[PDB]
RNA sequence: CAAGCUUGAGUCUCGUAGAGGGGGGUAGAAUUCCAGGUGUAGCGGUGAAAUGCGUAGAGAUCUGGAGGAAUACCGGUGGCGAAGGCGGCCCCCUGGACGAAGACUGACGCUCAGGUGCGAAAGCGUGGGGAGCAAACAGGAUUAGAUACCCUGGUAGUCCACGCCGUAAACGAUGUCGACUUGGAGGUUGUGCCCUUGAGGCGUGGCUUCCGGAGCUAACGCGUUAAGUCGACCGCCUGGGGA
């Protein structure tokens, strides 16, 4: 549920919390955590790849288990949790040969509830089959790209696709985009939309907040100096040269998928 | 515990696995103490209209006396369910009993 | 709505004599049943505007029949709102 | 004149068919009241079996659709 | 609802009067079997008669003189909304003495003039013309 | 409005065969109705009128048309 | 104040008709768009044109797909709802109304300043959705001018979710409840008897349309659903503007 902090200061005046009661105030599984050391953007070349990354709050990396194999054998839900990773909340599931996992939250999942990954697999939210026993219209998260990989779209916090098609050995999947892209039948994806739909409502109301998501200021290209940024320079505010990336690169409007290899697979573009 | 009247039309091309398919929904019926009042295979008859491009479809008249629960679960196994096309369950005030126009 | 059996067995509760079904506390009875009933139906349909104002309407005869009770006979009212849990 | 007062009909019956044909016209549509001289009452009801059938494609929904 | 007995008698009574109807019957009461007495001993109404035991009806046989209805004009006084009591000397005339006006008295339910031959007031029911 | 021309049948009987059936359809009418979106209001009015019209004349029929015109 | 009574009011039994409400599914027709086939020079539009779309192959025509919205016919001065309003079909949850007999409760009622809720359309907020329609806007006409009417387009918005808004010629321009008073022609929804000897006959209730008598009204008209005859309670008006 989202709710609207009081203005008691400047900074918690924009607030929006989701507040998530029946998320577990506990600690996470032991077994399925493990380090995830922080990168600060750079790249094994020590440069910074990927501006703008930096500091934030230590997170362990939940082991989620995107590529969902255990087959025939049922959970059951023992707790929603809190994931630091992903927009998405995981849920601690127990089969009933003993193993616990974590797997993405769909959207009616609650503890308590049980789910099913297989070809026999009965059609309700958060139970796992291949496309090709999936029934045409639904609605589906966590959607294998190559047959065993493991889900790869739609595992965003509230994201889905529809099934619209199925034509021999591809199923055409309308991507959260709009994207209309064939993918294998026999590949994998578990039923329903993912769970925490409510977290794109939250505002993160002070400069902190984006600090903690471990995310650095941005600087404007035009604040720079004609040195640093194709948008630098100018006395006061000039700006007389087509958007561009710090690389001279168009960036309002120029497309830049050049991946010829994987053009089959998609049926429309975006948008 | 309150009267339905359900009426199915299966596809040409599956009406061998119909009988199977009727036995099936019977028994669920009869899990959960629930009564069948009449039962009549239509057979393979001729649309009025081309529902999904075929002509032809296998119609199946069931009358039953149930919990609300079970009709549910019917309906969702023919939702799921490729080889029947359209399902329509129906509240009924009465049992029902004797037999239909087309039968007739 | 309220089902016969269910009527029937609210009847027999509140009933000085026999199935009399007229008694005001019977009526208190029923209403506050069927009230009960129709708040599950409320958590559920937060829009159901017609449907809430019969609820509406239901909740005023009860409280009225209660007003009558009260001056009427005291203890009698007393001992129905000790039965079915409202504060007045 | 109406026919099913006549019968004294309980519900008309959206599986016979036959029946509903006399009360819709060449193109398929409903046939109305004051044509047929059916009483309001049982009018209603016979659109709704009319409905039924169109669903249960017992009956079409035009003439020329196929 | 229904807030006041008499006015609706004599409302009714007006009714038959202008319709021609013979006989005007209504739910009894005892101030409306006074009433009527009343009437019937002024000249107004022919005859008054109660049937009944568990729900008693009165009977009303209205008058006519002429072709035409006896009683010309036929109004409340006191009315539960605004009650209407008088003394002895404050006690109204009728059409200057020929109308009644039908007048509860601590001594039971008489016309005006009675009222003021006997010396005493009260709540002034009617006037009738 | 389906029309089939039988054998040793005429042309212009099927012409007048297929107007008829179109007449019976309503298509034309149909059709003129759906050219412009009318307003629910008008719609209601219009039937109003009608309803009206037809009452009326019936009354000028009946009741006013049954004296010595002449 | 005390005891009662059953006619007001309410409860129970069985049915009845209904676009009453909320939620979830689905169907068919059509528009639009997308892909492909056939095919060739116009299409579209109007009072007449032009902008516009078209030899980069439109319009037309067939196939397949996508999506949104709305539900032809039935459909009715028909129905239901307090009003606003509500219209394909199916299911789940649900409010009201009426009749039939009885049985019960025993005035428990009516009205209602403040208060609370519901409240068309448009609008506003967050998030979706977006076919058609279309404020704004653009172009073409028309015209003396045309910030319009007409045409080609077309964005908010219209649709859904949850909030807000609280107004309309929100009208029957007629507050709510009760009683009484000549009639006729209907419609609709029950129900009792009668040989249903037939679609009928004789009744008796509920809701409703038109005509009209007395009466009322300035008149128009209203006229057993009153604007008649009365009672109870509330809201409101005090010359026209300014407002
Ligand atoms: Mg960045
Ligand atoms: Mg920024
Ligand atoms: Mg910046
Ligand atoms: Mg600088
Ligand atoms: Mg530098
Ligand atoms: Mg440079
Ligand atoms: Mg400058
Ligand atoms: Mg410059
Ligand atoms: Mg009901
Ligand atoms: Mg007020
Ligand atoms: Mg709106
Ligand atoms: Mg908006
Ligand atoms: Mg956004
Ligand atoms: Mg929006
Ligand atoms: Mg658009
Ligand atoms: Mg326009
Ligand atoms: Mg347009
Ligand atoms: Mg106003
Ligand atoms: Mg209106
Ligand atoms: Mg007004
Ligand atoms: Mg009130
Ligand atoms: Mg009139």
């Amino acid at each position: 549920a989202v709710v609207k902090c009081k203005p008691t200061s400047p900074g918690r005046r924009h607030v929006v919390k989701v507040v998530n009661p029946e998320l577990h105030k506990g600690k996470p599984f032991a077994p399925l955590l493990e380090k995830n050391s922080k990168s600060g953007g750079r790249n094994n070349n020590g440069r910074i790849t990927t501006r703008h990354i930096g500091g934030g709050h230590k997170q362990a990396y939940r082991i989620v288990d995107f590529k969902r194999n255990k087959d025939g054998i049922p959970a059951v839900v023992e707790r929603l949790e809190y994931d630091p990773n992903r927009s998405a909340n995981i849920a601690l599931v127990l089969y009933k040969d003993g193993e616990r996992r974590y797997i993405l939250a769909p959207k009616g999942l609650k503890a308590g509830d049980q789910i099913q990954s297989g070809v026999d697999a009965a059609i309700k939210p958060g139970n796992t089959l291949p496309m090709r026993n999936i029934p045409v219209g639904s609605t589906v998260h966590n959607v294998e790209m190559k047959p065993g990989k493991g889900g790869q779209l739609a595992r965003s916090a509230g994201t889905y696709v529809q099934i619209v098609a199925r034509d021999g050995a591809y199923v055409t999947l309308r991507l959260r985009s709009g994207e209309m892209r064939k993918v294998e039948a026999d590949c994998r994806a578990t039923l329903g939309e993912v769970g925490n739909a409510e977290h794109m409502l939250r505002v993160l109301g002070k400069a902190g907040a984006a600090r903690w998501r471990g995310v650095r200021p941005t600087v404007r290209g035009t604040a720079m100096n004609p040195v640093d940024h194709p948008h630098g320079g100018g006395e006061g505010r000039n700006f007389g040269k087509h958007p561009v990336t710090p690389w001279g690169v168009q960036t309002k409007g120029k497309k830049t998928r050049s991946n010829k290899r994987t053009d089959k697979f998609i049926v429309r573009r975006r948008s | 515990m309150r009267h339905y009247e359900i009426v199915f039309m299966v596809h040409p091309d599956q009406s061998e696995q119909v009988p199977g398919m009727i036995e099936r929904y019977t028994a669920a019926i009869t899990g959960a103490e629930g009564k069948i009042h009449r039962l009549e295979d239509w057979g393979r008859r001729q649309l009025a209209y081309p529902i999904n491009k075929l002509h032809k479809a296998h119609y199946v008249l069931m009358n039953v006396e149930a919990p609300q629960e079970v009709i549910d679960e019917l309906e969702t196994t023919f939702r799921f369910n490729d080889a029947v096309i359209r399902s329509m369950v129906m509240r009924t005030k009465h049992a029902v009993t004797e037999a239909s126009p087309m039968v007739k | 709505s309220l089902s016969t059996e269910a009527t029937a067995k609210i009847v027999s509760e509140f009933g000085r004599d026999a199935n009399d079904t007229g008694s005001t506390e019977v009526q208190v009875a029923l209403l506050t049943a069927q009230i009960n009933h129709l708040q599950g139906h409320f958590a559920e349909h937060k829009k159901d505007h017609h449907s809430r104002r019969g609820l509406l309407r239901m909740v005023s005869q009860r409280r009225k029949l209660l007003d009558y009770l009260k001056r009427k006979d005291v203890a009698r009212y007393t001992q129905l709102i000790e039965r079915l849990g409202l504060r007045r | 004149f109406c026919r099913f007062t006549a019968e004294g009909v309980q519900e008309i019956d959206y599986k016979d068919i036959a029946t509903l044909k006399n009360y819709i016209t060449e193109s398929g549509k409903i046939v109305p009241s004051r044509i047929t001289g059916t009483r309001a009452k049982y009018q209603r009801q016979l659109a709704r079996a009319i409905k039924r059938a169109r669903y249960l494609s017992l009956l079409p929904y035009t003439d020329r659709h196929q | 609802s229904m807030q006041d007995p008499i006015a609706d008698m004599l409302t009714r009574i007006r009714n038959g009067q202008a319709a021609n109807k013979a006989a005007v019957t209504m739910p009894s009461s005892k101030l409306k079997v006074a009433i009527a007495n009343v009437l019937k001993e002024e000249g107004f109404i022919e005859d008054f008669k109660v049937e009944g035991d568990t729900k008693p009806e009165l009977e009303l046989t209205l008058k006519y003189f002429q072709g035409k209805a006896v009683v010309e004009s036929i109004q409340r006084v006191s009315r539960p909304g605004l009650r209407i009591y008088k003394r002895k000397d404050e006690l109204p005339k009728v059409m200057a003495g020929l109308g009644i006006a039908v007048v509860s008295t601590s001594k039971g339910v008489m016309t005006d003039r009675a009222a003021r031959q006997a010396g005493l007031g009260g709540e002034i029911i009617c006037y009738v013309a | 409005p389906v029309i089939k021309v039988r054998e040793n049948e005429p042309f212009d009987v099927a012409l007048r065969r297929f107007k008829r059936s179109c007449e019976k359809a309503g298509v034309l009418a149909e059709v003129r109705r759906r050219e412009f979106y009318e307003k629910p209001t008008t719609e209601r009015k219009r039937a109003k009128a009608s309803a009206v019209k037809r009452h009326a004349k019936k009354l000028a029929r009946e009741n006013a048309r049954r004296t010595r015109l002449y």
